[PDB]
């Protein structure tokens, strides 16, 4: 499931920039934490969930480090060269 | 079709060599990036269920991962205990089989060129010091320096 | 039929390996022996031909051609002789006894300069009693490569 | 005239051309060498060039051969002229002259044309004395005629640049010694 | 174009071979040849090259002087290269370390007859040329009870061309470095690389 999640991620990875339409991969993957959504019990096969949250967290950084030049967090410019609104302040 | 770095790591989990191509001549700092993205596969052998290895005839091209803007996976041949993992730039990717089964092939280019300077005794106890640059030295036109070739 | 292929110099020295292009008889060293009493038999009728000369030149040897096979002989002028035994197929091989000399000799032993000429073991006992000395990765096996037509 | 002929014969038959100026520049580097290397000591060179000339003629008499499919010769006066133009020319595109052909046929001079190893040289008044450009010459020929049974010693007498004058190399035979105890 | 003087290649590659048994007797410096005037001991040319490699001796310093005789054709025969013919691409002054491919395009053919190279260059920073059939060494032997004791041997005749093509760069004026490697073909080997 995550294999396909993550060519539904290269789907939307086709043609994805500069939030003209990376803006429209983060929504689909913010609305595909249904992942997130769908299974998430205690006493489960062991934080398969946790390293999934991991995944689309990682996910939603790069949507606020990416989608206008802002703050980064990690130093990373993990976004190179090409609206959830969760962080209003660099701070 | 280019790597954005090449990883080597014996069964010690000791890294042989964590290569970047081009950090000079271009974009530094990128390398700490890098080789703490060996780290996170090197304690992601395997974790949370996740199991890659079901064929014991030949290691194949094992389970592709994504993590912050490139594309990497692992090809544990489990002999001589060799861990060696290639990464790619999701920048430029275009996600066929042919190009899974492409990079599969040139992780064994690889793994035959380290194969190839694993045991070259025309320089003997080159273990520490310019059998890394040599290896290098062999790695830098596999993937690139192709410009000229015509 | 080519039985047995040998190489000789001047210092009466025979360079042939393990026999093979059919002189084990399988393919169609004990001969150490062989080689004095097949010298002696040359070296003798060398100097039969040249006691009978004409017209201010000498005399080389083209086949000794015995009973039940024959003996092709190819003589240089720098003592080398190439010798080949036939079974009485073909005529004498005056231009394939040249060809292994200006192909598969002059080009693959005496241009290579990690084997000498052969010629004796820093003493003087070249005459006789001496192991060979013509080991090559390449002659060996493009000289059986050359010959394997033949046989 | 066969031998007249047999050399324009292997230039047409050999195909192995190098620009003859490219030689040359092989031959004063490594004669350069020889003077930077060792301490400028033209004498101590004449005698390791002949020693380069001796090695590497013994091993070019058996090609020459291979060649040229000749009989061994036995006197002085037949090889001396073949020496004179066939063993040079398909090597060398020149022809040497025998002159000063002696009454007691053991000795002679040849003069040669012009020489590739030396088209365009100068030599310093440093090298001016006590040096023979060709000493190399002289060890292709005495290493070149002692594999074919004769044991005649050459010795080349004069530079176009020593003295200025000409050039030759004074030549005498000795024994025909074949080999011999094949009973051992 | 013009085709006016020839002399043979064989000559010519016996002593491309015999420059190093010549340096050999160089460090090292009866057979009594010359007794008009002098006498010589002897010449073993099949042990000259018996000792460097397998004698391991001090050949490092022996090296530089294998490294120093190409220099001086590498940096006079630019010049003797439009005296070989006048092709019109024979000029120098236009381009640096990307004429390299061309002057080895021709003197490479001019010493060594042929043109198969597959050139590479990383970003034109470092130039590397090789070839299948190095034209001194694929005509050599060996001792036929291995092949990699043979590879020993072989090492002092590579370094030959480090001193023809790092001769023409300093011909233009360099202090750029170069390093030998040997290669293997899988077809019917030996490796340059320059900086």
């Amino acid at each position: 499931a995550f294999q396909l999640i993550k060519n539904f991620i290269e789907s939307i990875s086709i043609e994805y920039r500069k939030s003209v339409r990376l803006l429209e991969f983060k929504h689909y993957f913010i609305t595909s934490m249904l992942s997130y959504f769908e299974f998430e019990n205690v006493s489960n096969p062991l934080l398969c969930e946790i390293k999934a949250e991991l995944l689309m967290l990682k996910r939603d950084n790069w949507v606020q480090g990416v989608m206008a030049t802002s703050g980064y967090r990690l130093m990373d410019k993990n976004y190179p060269n090409s609206k959830e609104t969760f962080v209003d302040e660099t701070v | 079709l280019r790597p954005c770095f090449v990883s080597l790591i014996d069964e010690s989990d000791k890294p042989i060599l964590i290569y970047v191509p081009n950090e000079a001549e271009n974009e530094m700092n990128d390398v700490l990036k890098y080789n703490v993205l060996s780290n996170i596969s090197l304690d992601y052998f395997e974790s949370a269920l996740v199991e890659w290895h079901s064929l014991d005839s030949k290691p194949l091209l094992k389970s592709i991962f994504q993590l912050e803007g490139v594309s990497v996976f692992a090809m544990l041949i489990k002999q001589t205990g060799l861990k060696i993992v290639i990464g790619f730039e999701q920048k430029s990717l275009s996600g066929a089989d042919d190009e899974f089964e492409a990079i599969n092939q040139i992780f064994e280019t690889v793994r035959k060129i380290y194969i190839r300077v694993k045991c070259n005794p025309l320089l003997v106890s080159g273990d520490e010091k310019s059998i890394i640059k040599s290896l290098e030295r062999k790695f830098d036109e596999l993937f690139i320096s192709t410009e000229v070739e015509l | 039929g080519i039985y047995s292929f040998w190489i000789f110099d001047r210092h009466c020295n025979c360079i042939f390996d393990r026999e093979w292009t059919l002189a084990s008889n399988s393919a169609s060293k004990q001969n150490e022996e062989d080689a004095k009493l097949l010298y002696g038999m040359i070296f003798s009728l060398r100097s039969i031909t040249q006691k009978l000369s004409k017209g201010s030149v000498k005399n080389d040897i083209r086949s000794i051609s015995t009973g039940k096979y024959r003996v092709h002989t190819y003589c240089t002028a720098s003592g080398l002789w190439f010798v080949l035994l036939s079974d009485f197929k073909q005529q004498s091989y005056t231009q394939v006894l040249q060809y292994i000399y200006s192909h598969i000799y002059v080009k693959y032993v005496s241009n290579n300069l990690l084997s000498p000429y052969d010629f004796a073991e820093n003493e003087n006992e070249m005459r006789g009693q001496g192991t060979r000395k013509i080991t090559n990765r390449n002659f060996i096996s493009v000289l059986e490569s050359f010959l394997a037509p033949m046989v | 005239r066969s031998l007249k002929a047999m050399g324009e014969e292997i230039w047409k038959n050999k195909t192995e051309k190098i620009n003859t100026e490219l030689f040359t520049l092989t031959y004063g580097s490594i004669v350069a060498q020889l003077c930077q290397d060792y301490e400028r000591d033209f004498n101590k060179v004449n005698d390791h060039l002949y020693s380069m000339g001796y090695n590497i003629g013994c091993r070019l008499i058996e090609d020459f051969l291979a060649r040229t499919a000749l009989p061994r010769c036995e006197n002085l006066v037949k090889t001396s002229e073949v020496l004179s133009k066939c063993a040079f020319k398909i090597f060398l595109n020149i022809t040497p002259n025998i002159t000063n052909w002696s009454h007691n046929k053991d000795t002679f001079s040849l003069i040669l044309d012009e020489n590739p190893l030396a088209d365009f040289v100068e030599l310093p008044m440093d090298a001016m004395k006590s040096l023979w450009y060709s000493n190399i010459l002289c060890g292709v020929l005495k290493g070149s005629l002692e594999m074919v049974q004769l044991d005649c010693d050459v010795w080349f007498v004069s530079d176009i640049l020593r003295g200025d004058s000409q050039t030759e190399i004074k030549v005498k035979l000795n024994r025909i010694l074949k080999d011999e105890i094949p009973i051992g | 174009e013009n085709s006016l003087p020839k002399v043979s290649q064989s000559v010519y590659q016996m002593l491309l071979n015999e420059m190093v048994p010549l340096a050999m007797g160089i460090e090292r410096q009866r057979l009594k040849i010359e007794e008009h005037h002098t006498v010589d001991i002897i010449r073993s040319h099949n042990l000259i090259h018996e000792l460097y490699k397998a004698d391991e001796e001090e050949k490092e310093k022996v090296l530089a002087r294998l490294r120093n005789i190409g220099f001086q054709i590498g940096l006079k025969l630019s010049e003797l290269l439009i005296f070989s013919n006048n092709p019109n691409l024979k000029f120098k002054e236009m381009d640096l370390l990307l004429i390299m491919k061309f002057i080895c395009r021709d003197v490479w053919k001019q010493i060594f007859g042929k043109q198969i190279d597959n050139l590479k260059t990383n970003h034109r920073g470092t130039f590397y040329l090789l070839d299948y059939d190095y034209r001194p060494i694929q005509s050599f032997s060996l001792e036929e009870d291995a092949k990699n004791e043979e590879l020993k041997m072989i090492e002092p005749f590579l370094e030959i061309p480090v001193g023809i093509i790092r001769g023409v760069l300093s011909s233009l004026g360099y202090s750029s470095e170069e390093v030998i490697c040997l290669a293997s073909f899988i077809d019917r080997g030996v490796s340059f690389h320059v900086q």
